[PDB]
DNA sequence: GATTCGTATC
């Protein structure tokens, strides 16, 4: 039960941004989060158990040092922590470099309920100001960890859409297309449309209809695909799309929707998957 | 279609429709369509009414094929209309092109937005389908700049202001005073506008006939601040606000917010009723505090 | 497009002189209007008596053209909670008149469905802003209103429509629609109306639809009974005679034959027999009790449903057992 | 505050007549007081309606514009000796006058709650019968037959068996 | 496990206690495309559920018994979590109103809306437990979604089922077997597992002590077999449910002592029975019938007892608190017997 | 009477009349107590939990759908007896569900 | 394919049988556009839903129906809020413009219809809110209320809505429809059959059609190619055989409590419904001429009380035993 | 409102 890690944001930008995006997403989704510290990767899980699940994979090479030892299988240390305290710590550490610094963030598991000793340094202008934090966490049991599993997705009718990268010419237009439905206050369900490439956002109600359509170029990696989902999950999808260049959208006919985000670190690639159940039936 | 119009200046439409946000958040909005343009008339509890005037010159594809009637009236919701005109038309290279459409009775009010990359069609079903001051009995007339009136209204809002008062008194020495006395948790609150011509450009007090300019007498207006705050967002974009009130207790606000070179701004007309003021001794305290 | 409307919402009176039946109330409110003083009116009566039509015509007469802004009408279809009463009603009855002077009119249609807190808040608005605003309350059940609200409101009782008002309205409808009505059908229609004009209008529309060719064809009592599915008086008299005089088997046969001849319902026969037996002279006072009680539970059981033949046999047995007390 | 007496109501009413100078009759003033039932506002409203609708205030005009209080009619109906008189009163005074059956049942319950010169067992039996009738009215069966049956059962329990 | 499910006939041809009902089920399963909604009514423990499962196997093939137990969450008009268990299987759904009370309308509404979207058969055990609102939704749900769903509900004493539902279903009756058929089934069971079985008369005793209940008879047989050291005796006592013994003791106390203190003791016994989650309607039924087997009561007393039983079970059906009606029935019996 | 005020009035009036008619001087009354219905509800909740456990173990180790009605009638007493001899002569639930029924 | 009840559902107003008055009124409403608010009430399985669906089909056609009809039943929430927002908004909506095909092939009335099926399950507050909703928007929206119990509809709504009672479908009413269905489905029956079916199916065509379908399925399973007899019909309808009823009457005649109790236990062991046997006993006792007037009155009241108790979802065994004991002491 | 036990006062 000896967990210790060191994070340096300035040394490696992309994976630190991935970690910050994962923390922001799990904080925005719901309170508390599951941190599974496997010996070769760290998985951050937000399980509400209709509401979606976020399964982000963070390789061990992301952090400068990843000593993980426990009596469980493959040194699996599973912990539940409040995202708000971790989010506040990460905001402080982000402002530490924003004011100008390159100090590392040391995290140790100092003692079932434990706490992480997230301590880092900051220099104003040549002064030493030690920032010490202790976030109370609970230690999930081994069987309780086994009760949490990533939901597999069937491929019988599931169809992939390769959304354009946001760094490209069409990326800003596609981001505007995604957020075009967010400017309506009285929207709770978005009914997607894909026929076999077009992505259509349809919001049909008693006395008003909406027909947002994407006329730009799109790719499907390698038939109608309709699923109606809540608007709050679509906000999370839009937030994830902006922070990831490689974004893959999977739509299942009246079953589910999958928002796949991948960060090409090559090296093991960091991936974020947001499984979303249909709010209601077609 | 019986009516069609296309525009590229969606920010102006967005602000004009957001001027109606102080009114009912999710209620009905009634639209006239004629050759001069289209108008949005909104009323609340039969005590206050707002009205927009979007001229034809503002649009660049105004057609109005209708010939059976001089005007076409349709009643729809306002919130989804605001969200539709809330595109903000970013990415200046590719301007969003709106297209309002209506095909007579039984047809939805279509709002087509084209970005050459994103196509959005919004349809609104129509529903089944007054406060005017007489232009002969005006008690007072004032022309106030929009910024000062907006600041006064915001300060009144920030101090509660359950009730509000309007003071308008002219003097023989060409001195004019205009103040907003308010009832709130604080007690007696006043906000007197400057007598300079930069803000109080004109202030004329009449004898209830709109002709004789009488001096030394004050016009009192007792208005519920829930109705008064409806004009706060209208005065935010106003360049000059025109104030008029007759003896019948009706307050009319003429918002003059002076993009196409031919259209004469957006005309916003707000008409508001005056409280009964059963207590006759309240006005006595108003004038006593005004004299000091 | 008044020809595209149901007859109930086609002959709604537009003026006070077009409202029949409640002559006293109409004369009183007309005297109120001519004198220039109108109290806080309260209209009470059974449905279809003409309360909404009367108050709407009164408001139109008072405000000929300013009806839109001088009248605030709220009913059960709109929310009338504590917040609506606190805000909207106060704002309407707190501002001055636009240019019509007089007073502001607030109509509370079906005020019996309002909550007690709403009425408690409304009583102070009524008694506070009465200088420039008058309230009208329409209700069919007075037990659902606060006693204070009844205290501050002048109560007007809308009686069920008498015969002559029904005759006059039916004559106007016949003149408008170019229809003919037999006097026997006229008597049948008024009896089934039960002091309701809406029922009369609906039955007249159904009878006009029943005729193969509306013109040159009179509406007889047979047409009325066929359209509305009600038993004829002769059928009721025959059934009562068979129950009272004949034995059990033939009385059951007569009831079954009468019911199966036209598909009549047992509840309609029960109501007809109750109406006929009320005119009977019973000298025991126990037959009355037995009849009323047994027929009441039988009617209640029919309302909850069950075996129809068992209920008919129960009716026959109840009548026979009750009339066995007269010896 | 107790209920206003007839004398005080009469004094205030007479003050209002003297201030307004309208024609009145002593029988009419007595009828106004009787209809008011100790309510001063109701008396003023009834008097104003009578003056504005008919002018001279007599018993005829007052009883032609305003109605007798239905609690008293219900109390008279419940205290009838034989069933025929009670049935006739109920019909001709509540059913032909346009009173809802639920109103009649609630008024009967209140009257029985405030009914004197009756035995406790009789009072509770009539309360139970009124409650059963109230349940039947609430469930949907609101016909005149239910009220007639309630009166019949009340008379049966009154005269025993 | 227990012998009740050990010898449960899985197939249609394995049902050998009704014969005519088996032929009728074969007639229904000949062409499943035109199969209407079915309602099975009969005595408890007859085997109606076994017939339904055998019919489903005859239609959809073996595999209907591959039950997966799932957990479902529902929300009423207000914010509330309803943890309803669902025992679904290929082309088969199971719903029971036992766990859910007055909230039984929204759960069946959501479940049938989701399942209804060939057809999928839905089984509703204990159809009498619905509160006349789930029935109101169900009538339209089955009338409009008859193409993609079929409803087969089992029940006993179908009187509390509303008329439109009974009109929308095929009425199938499942009579309880005779004592000889129960004895034959028990003989087959004891042939499959030898139990000595000294005399054939004890099988008839078990059959007569169950009143035509297969489950109760099998439970009795297993209980005697396990208690008598894997054997059986001609003089072995008849084992009966504990609440039956308690109700019999209550009847004996009522017959012997008739007083207010005895009334309070009877109230305590009824409270214990209610706390043991035994429904009050069958408590009244068993108490009434145990009173009628008392040999010291004349015909007038028995008639008064049955009349009070009818009045008070109607009152309990139209009531809210069950203790009032049970106490009233016991007090009326005491005041009639004295 | 579905909680009508007439029901409460009639019940209280009948109780008071009954106790007034039989009232006599020198009576020695007893001590009143709160109703025990909440204890019965708690016992029913415990029985519900135990029956849910029985139905879960009966639907996990094998496939057998039994109704809660049958659990309360027969399986609450017969099945513990089966599990008793089966175990002592040699499943999880061995005691009578909700405890034994006394008197 | 489909069950015969849904397969033979009427498509036009002509296919609806025995309800001549309402069908004629709706047919004349087709040639006009002054259709009032309708209140369809009657026994179950009398064709109210079929009639309203046929009228809806004829008025607008398959295309305009989706835009001009709103249907709410007991399977969806119909609270006071639902009535105050959804129904009011739909009634306030402007009538959709018909197409050229719709205006050339269908009458296309200038109003729309809101159908509230199973209106007996609606609370009084919802109906109170519905009152002015129908009254105000009568010229742009029409209302149809379908129920089985008239008393569950409040008096103002019954006043506003036109009443259309649906007659119970007896043997003479629906014998033509049953014969047509049997001929179209190739069903062979003896003389007097389908008449016993309509007699057992008292005021219900759905039950009679289901019984005919079940009898046809049984005959097809038998494969002998023989006509269906009335005996088989009574058996699958749940009708107690006459021998059992005769034994019941004989045991009731001898007023022994023990024999009656034992026979009632044996009878309820057979799963017979108490309602059917009570109806059969009522028919036997009222029809028979061996009893006098007083006995017939008492038996009628006892059977009425037993039927009312059974309709309240009580115990069948206790009610049947009490009824038979009361008969034995008559 | 009732019972049961303990004090203060007449
Ligand atoms: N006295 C009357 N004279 C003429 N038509 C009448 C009269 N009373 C009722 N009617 C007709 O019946 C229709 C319904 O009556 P309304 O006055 O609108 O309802 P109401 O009488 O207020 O009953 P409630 O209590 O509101 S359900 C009117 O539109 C008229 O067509
Ligand atoms: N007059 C009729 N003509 C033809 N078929 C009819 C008639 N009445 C009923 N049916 C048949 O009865 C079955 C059900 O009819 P529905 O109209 O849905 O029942 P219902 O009248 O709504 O009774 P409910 O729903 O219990 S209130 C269908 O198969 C119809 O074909
Ligand atoms: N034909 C049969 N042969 C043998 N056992 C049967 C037969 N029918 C039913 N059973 C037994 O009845 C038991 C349960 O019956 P069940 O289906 O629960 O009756 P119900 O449906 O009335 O509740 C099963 O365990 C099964 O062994
Ligand atoms: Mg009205
Ligand atoms: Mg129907």
């Amino acid at each position: 039960m000896k967990l210790k890690l060191i994070v340096n944001g300035c040394e490696a930008p992309d994976d630190y941004k991935l970690l910050r995006t994962t923390i922001n997403t799990v904080a925005s989704l719901r309170k508390t989060a599951i941190l599974r510290f496997n010996s070769e990767r760290l998985t951050i899980i937000s399980t509400p158990k209709d509401t979606g699940q976020l399964w982000c994979t963070i390789p061990h090479d992301v952090f400068r040092l990843y000593t993980v030892i426990s009596a469980r299988e493959l040194n699996t240390i599973t912990m539940e922590c409040n995202c708000d305290s971790l989010l506040s710590v990460f905001k402080r550490y982000d402002r530490v470099m924003n004011q100008g610094s390159s100090s590392n963030m040391t995290i140790k598991l100092q003692s079932p309920i434990c706490a992480l000793g997230i301590t880092f340094e900051e220099i104003v202008h040549n002064k030493v100001i030690m920032h010490s934090f202790k976030v109370p966490v609970k230690l999930l049991f081994r069987a309780q960890d086994t009760r949490i599993q990533e939901p597999m997705i069937n491929y019988i009718q599931l169809m992939m859409y390769k959304l354009p990268p946001i760094s490209g010419e069409f990326g800003s237009a596609f981001h505007g297309f995604i957020r075009r439905v967010e400017r309506y206050s009285n929207v709770n369900h978005i009914h997607l449309m894909g026929v076999k490439v077009e992505l259509k956002i349809i919001v049909n109600e008693l006395d008003w209809h909406l027909e947002i359509c994407w006329n730009g170029p799109l790719d499907s990696v390698i038939s109608t695909h309709e699923v109606i989902i809540r608007c709050k999950d679509w906000k999370v999808c839009s937030k994830l799309y902006a922070a990831f260049e490689e974004v893959v959208l999977a739509i299942s006919h009246d079953e589910s929707c999958v928002f796949h985000c991948s960060l090409d670190r090559g090296r093991e690639r960091g991936q974020i998957i947001y499984y979303i159940a249909r709010s209601k039936g077609l | 279609n019986k009516f069609s119009a296309s525009t590229v200046h969606l920010e102006h439409i967005t602000t004009a429709l957001s001027c109606l946000t102080p009114f009912g958040s999710k209620d009905d909005v009634l639209i006239f369509i004629d050759a001069d343009g289209l108008s949005f008339v909104r009323e609340n509890n039969h005590v206050i009414k707002i009205q927009l005037l979007l001229s034809r010159e503002l649009f660049m594809s105004y057609s109005y094929r209708n010939e059976t009637e001089d005007h076409m009236k349709l009643c729809v919701k306002i919130n989804h209309i605001l969200d539709s005109v809330s595109v903000m038309n970013r990415n200046s290279d590719d301007i969003v092109e709106c297209t309002l459409s209506y095909d007579g009775h039984g047809s939805p009010f279509v709002l087509i937005f084209e970005d050459s990359f994103i196509s959005e069609r919004v349809e609104y079903s129509t529903y089944l389908i007054g406060l005017e001051l007489d232009r002969e009995r005006i008690s007072f007339e004032a022309i106030i700049k929009g910024e000062a009136l907006h600041s006064a209204l915001k300060d009144l809002k920030e101090i509660g202001c359950k009730e509000c008062y309007v003071y308008a008194k002219t003097e023989a020495n060409d001195e004019n005073v205009f103040a907003l006395i308010s009832k709130s948790q604080l007690g007696f609150s006043k906000i007197k506008l400057p007598s300079n011509r930069s803000i109080l450009e004109k202030l004329q007090v009449f004898d209830g006939d709109s002709t004789t300019v009488i001096d030394g007498f004050a016009v009192i207006g007792f208005f519920d601040f829930t109705s008064f705050d409806k004009i706060r967002k209208s005065t935010k974009i106003a360049s000059k606000v025109l104030f008029r009130m007759d003896v019948h207790g009706v307050l009319s606000v003429n918002i003059l917010s002076q993009l196409p070179k031919d259209y004469p701004g957006i005309v916003i007309e707000v008409c508001m009723l005056e409280k009964e003021s059963i207590d006759e001794a309240a006005q006595t305290e108003i004038e006593l505090l005004m004299e000091t | 497009s008044k020809e595209n409307l149901p007859w109930v919402e086609k002959y709604r009176p537009e003026t006070l002189d077009e409202v029949y039946g409640q002559n006293e109330v109409i004369t009183t409110v007309r005297k109120f209007v001519d004198e220039g003083k109108l109290p806080h009116l309260l209209f009470y009566g059974p449905p279809g008596t003409g309360k909404t039509s009367t108050i709407v015509a009164l408001a139109r007469e008072i405000y000929g053209k300013n009806y839109s802004n001088m009248v605030l009408e709220l009913n059960a279809s709109d929310d009338r909670g504590i917040d609506v009463v606190r805000n909207q009603i106060k704002d309407f009855a707190s501002t001055r008149q636009i240019f019509s002077k007089g007073f502001k009119l607030i109509i509370l249609d079906e005020a019996d469905a309002m909550t007690n807190a709403a009425q408690n808040a409304l009583r102070r608005v009524i008694e506070r802003y009465t200088k420039n605003t008058r309230f009208c309350v329409l209700a069919n059940y007075a037990h659902k209103l606060t006693p204070a609200l009844l205290s501050r409101c002048t109560r007007f009782r809308f009686q069920p429509l008498p015969q002559e008002a029904i005759e006059r309205r039916i004559a106007n409808v016949l003149v408008h629609e170019k229809l003919k009505l037999s006097p026997n059908a006229e008597k049948a229609l008024i009896e089934l109306s039960n002091g309701d004009m809406r029922r009369v209008l609906n039955v007249l529309q159904s009878c006009k639809a029943t005729l193969d060719n509306p013109d040159e064809d009179e509406i007889s009592d047979d047409v009325i009974y066929e359209c509305c599915g009600a038993p004829r008086p002769s059928d009721l008299k025959a059934v009562l005679k068979s129950i009272l005089e004949d034995d059990w088997g033939t009385a059951h046969y007569t009831l079954n034959k009468v019911r199966s001849a036209k598909g009549l319902a047992l509840i309609d026969l029960i109501e007809g027999i109750v109406k006929i037996l009320e005119d009977y002279e019973l000298q025991n006072e126990e037959t009355r009790v037995h009849l009323l009680t047994k027929l009441a539970d039988i009617e209640y059981s029919i309302s909850k449903g069950g075996n129809d033949q068992i209920q008919g046999s129960a009716v026959i047995g109840a009548i026979k057992a009750s009339f066995e007390n007269e010896t | 505050y107790s209920k206003l007496s007839d004398e005080d109501v009469l004094k205030r009413l007479l003050q209002i007549i003297k201030l307004e100078d309208v024609k009145y009759t002593n029988d009419g003033l007595e009828a106004i007081i009787f209809t008011a039932e100790g309510d001063m506002r109701q008396a003023i409203n009834n008097l104003q309606s009578t003056v504005a609708g008919h002018g001279l205030v007599n018993a005829d005009n007052v009883f032609k514009i305003v109605d007798s209080p239905h609690p008293l009619i219900v109390k008279k109906m419940l205290l009838a000796s034989n069933l025929e008189d009670s049935i006739q009163i109920l019909r001709t005074d509540l059913w032909k006058k346009g009173y809802s059956s639920i109103d009649i049942v609630t008024t009967s319950f209140r009257v029985t709650k405030n009914l004197a010169q009756v035995k406790e067992s009789v009072r509770l039996e009539m309360i139970k019968e009124i409650g059963l009738t109230h349940m039947r009215i609430l469930e949907g069966v609101g016909t005149y037959l239910q009220l007639a049956s309630m009166l019949a059962k009340i008379h049966k329990l009154n005269n025993k068996a | 496990s227990l012998w009740v499910d050990k010898y449960r006939p899985k197939s249609l041809n394995a049902l050998s206690h009704n014969e005519e009902l088996t032929n009728f089920l074969k007639s229904l399963s000949d062409q499943p495309r035109d199969l209407p909604h079915l309602l099975l009514y009969g005595p408890n423990g007859t085997g109606k559920k076994t017939r339904c499962m055998a019919l489903l196997e005859s239609i959809f093939g073996p595999g209907v018994y591959r039950l997966k137990i799932d957990v479902r969450q529902f929300v009423t008009a207000s914010n509330r979590k309803l943890e309803l268990n669902v025992v679904s299987s290929p082309y088969h759904l199971e719903i029971t109103p036992s766990d859910m009370g007055n909230n039984d309308r929204i759960v069946i509404q959501e479940l049938l809306k989701e399942v209804a979207q060939r057809y999928k058969c839905v089984i509703i055990n204990e159809a009498n437990s619905l509160t006349k609102d789930a029935q109101a939704a169900l009538r339209r749900t089955m009338e409009k979604y008859s193409k993609n769903i079929r409803l087969i509900m089992v029940c006993d004493s179908m009187s509390p089922i509303i008329a439109p539902i009974k009109s929308r279903c095929l009425l199938i009756r499942c009579p309880a077997p005779s004592d000889s058929e129960i004895s034959t089934i028990l003989s087959d069971v004891v042939t499959n597992e030898r139990i000595q079985l000294e005399t054939k008369d004890i099988l008839k005793r078990i059959a007569q002590a169950s009143n035509g209940n297969l489950r109760v008879s099998l439970l009795m047989l297993e209980s005697m077999a396990l208690n008598n050291e894997l054997a059986l005796k001609s003089s072995s006592p008849i084992i009966k449910p504990d609440w039956i013994i308690v109700i019999h003791k209550l009847t004996r106390k009522i017959v012997k002592e008739r007083s207010v203190n005895s009334l309070i003791e009877c109230r305590a016994v009824l409270y214990d029975l209610l706390a043991h989650c035994i429904p009050a309607n069958i408590i009244l039924k068993e108490l009434t019938f145990s009173l009628l087997d008392v040999e010291t009561l004349n015909t007038t007393n028995k008639s008064s007892i049955i009349e009070y039983s009818s009045v008070f079970d109607e009152r309990l059906s139209l009531g809210n608190k069950a203790i009032f009606h049970l106490e009233g029935f016991i007090a009326k019996v005491m005041c009639c017997l004295d | 009477m579905n909680g009508l005020p007439e029901s409460n009035e009639y019940g209280l009036r009948e109780v008071r009349k009954t106790f007034r008619n039989i009232s006599k001087q020198g009576h020695n009354h007893g001590t009143v107590y709160f109703p025990r219905e909440w204890k019965v509800r708690k016992l029913q909740n415990s029985f519900k939990v135990q029956a849910e456990d029985w139905l879960n173990v009966s639907l996990y180790k094998y496939n057998a759908v039994h109704s809660f009605r049958n659990i309360t009638l027969e399986f609450g007493y017969y099945a513990p007896l089966i599990r008793k001899c089966q175990s002592y002569k040699k499943i999880d639930v061995v005691d009578r569900i909700g405890g034994p029924i006394e008197a | 394919q489909q069950p015969w009840v849904e397969k033979y559902r009427p498509k036009n107003l002509d296919e609806v049988t025995a309800q001549d008055h309402a069908v004629t009124v709706l047919k004349k409403t087709l040639k006009s556009a002054n259709l009032p608010h309708m209140l369809f009430y009657g026994p179950p399985g009398t064709g109210k839903t079929s009639t309203i669906l046929a009228l809806t089909k004829e008025l607008y056609g398959p295309d305009l129906m989706k835009s001009r009809i709103l249907e709410l039943n007991a399977s969806d929430e119909r609270g006071i809020s639902i009535v105050r927002e959804k129904v009011k908004n739909f009634a306030r909506l402007t009538v959709s413009k018909p197409s050229k095909h719709d205006l050339e092939n269908y009458p296309c009335p200038p109003y729309k219809i809101i159908i509230l099926d199973e209106a007996d399950s609606m609370t009084a507050d919802a109906q109170s809110a519905l009152r002015r909703t129908m009254e105000t928007y009568s010229g742009v929206t029409r209302f149809c209320l379908i129920c089985n119990y008239v008393t569950r509809i409040i008096d103002p709504l019954a006043s506003r809505c036109s009443k259309f009672r649906f007659k119970a479908l007896d043997a003479s009413n629906a014998i033509d429809r049953l014969r047509f269905i049997s001929e179209q489905e190739n069903v062979k029956c003896d003389d007097g059959v389908l008449e016993r079916i309509l007699d057992i199916s008292a005021g219900d065509l759905r039950r009679g059609i289901t019984l005919l379908q079940s009898a046809s399925k049984g005959a097809q399973y038998l494969g002998d190619g023989k006509n269906i007899t009335s005996t088989q019909v009574e058996e699958l309808a749940g009708v107690v055989p006459h021998d059992i009823l005769i034994e019941i009457v004989e045991k009731v005649k001898s007023g022994d409590f023990d024999e009656i109790k034992k026979y009632v236990n044996t009878f309820m062991k057979s799963g017979w419904s108490a309602a059917s046997v009570v109806n059969q006993l009522h028919e036997y006792y009222i029809t028979n001429d061996n009893f006098d007037t007083n006995f017939k009155n008492q038996i009628s009241w006892l059977l009425f009380t037993t039927d009312s108790r059974l309709n309240n979802g009580t115990n069948e065994h206790i009610q049947l035993l009490n009824l038979l004991v009361k008969i034995s002491q008559l």
